[PDB]
């Protein structure tokens, strides 16, 4: 199943982030559920137990992963600007402004995945949808 | 190749292909059970290599050629180790049978969650498994 | 804007898991030659 076929690629990411724990520490739990294009609300992250291990991301992870638009929240930016080809130098801009973990190395890896090669007109619905074919 | 004479029995090469053969021809996988009992570790990538050039089923010739690319001289400690070294976060030079249960499970030619745990059952009864002893001991 | 922290929360996130995945691919070649022994070491 779509469910059955994601396991793999959550397992996988669980031993990523954990680097190959039983246990994940909470920062890296919010990375690996935002790397899946996941977010809670507030109040659902207040029932999250402090002590995450596989069994419980695998249940989490089918549960809240969006099966046919995985990188939802990238496309739900489009409600507020609609599709709009920003600048590859706009886009660092908006990047850089909020408070951001990716460096500059960081973002050439995210124009390697995005542009790939055009250097010129990058809509939202693109980097969504190279970021799902990366999964 | 005088690497291929020299570290496997050539009377069992015969031999081994005649256990497996059918119609001249021995099947991939079986030429890779071959050459383990001979003492030789191919990967997916050595498959993958025979079947671009021959298909599935491989003449007696085409199973010499298989064997001398599954030979894989540069093997030692050093090379196997590498992604135990990734996930040793404590450098202690251990891992918990779980981790490498994790480990040999997810990536590669990845083994099952039987073949794993029990190749780490037969090289120690331990929880905490040296990653360079165990990398020794399937080398050896 | 809440619309814009989740779209970059997200991105960030996913080039993150996207650079760990590159750095294990890094040590597969190796760990085929594991695999390889152990299934030889068990035939």
């Amino acid at each position: 199943s779509m469910a059955s076929d994601m396991e793999e690629k959550f397992r996988e990411a669980f031993i990523l982030f954990s680097s190959c724990s039983d246990h994940i520490e909470m920062y890296k739990f919010f990375e690996l559920m935002n790397s899946f294009g996941i977010i809670l609300t507030n109040d659902e992250k207040a029932a999250l137990p402090n002590d995450i291990n596989m069994d419980y991301w695998l249940n989490f992870a089918k549960k809240h992963y969006n099966y046919e638009q995985p990188f939802k929240h990238i496309n739900n930016v489009n409600e507020q600007n609609t599709n709009v080809q920003i600048k590859i130098d706009n886009f660092l801009g908006i990047m850089k402004a909020l408070d951001t973990r990716l460096t500059e190395s960081d973002l050439n890896i995210l124009l390697q995945i995005t542009n790939p090669e055009n250097k010129s007109t990058l809509n939202l619905k693109t980097v969504s949808q190279k970021l799902t074919e990366s999964i | 190749i005088q690497q291929l004479e020299e570290k496997v029995d050539e009377s069992d090469v015969r031999i081994y292909f005649n256990e497996k053969s059918s119609g001249g021809k021995i099947s991939i996988d079986n030429a890779s059970y071959n050459a383990r009992k001979l003492g030789l570790a191919p990967s997916s990538i050595d498959e993958k290599k025979i079947k671009e050039l021959y298909g599935d089923n491989l003449t007696y010739e085409q199973y010499l050629e298989y064997l001398s690319i599954c030979v894989h001289d540069k093997d030692n400690v050093e090379e196997l180790i590498k992604m135990f070294a990734h996930f040793d976060n404590n450098c202690t030079g251990y891992l918990t049978k779980s981790q490498m249960k994790n480990i040999l499970t997810t990536w590669g030619d990845a083994l099952t969650d039987q073949e794993a745990i029990d190749a780490l059952n037969a090289f120690s009864s331990e929880d905490n498994i040296d990653y360079k002893l165990f990398c020794e001991d399937i080398l050896q | 804007s809440v619309e814009w922290e989740n779209c970059v929360s997200v991105i960030e996130a996913a080039i993150l898991k996207h650079k760990y995945k590159q750095k294990v691919n890094k040590n597969i070649p190796s760990l085929l030659r594991v695999q390889a022994h152990i299934r030889k070491k068990m035939v």
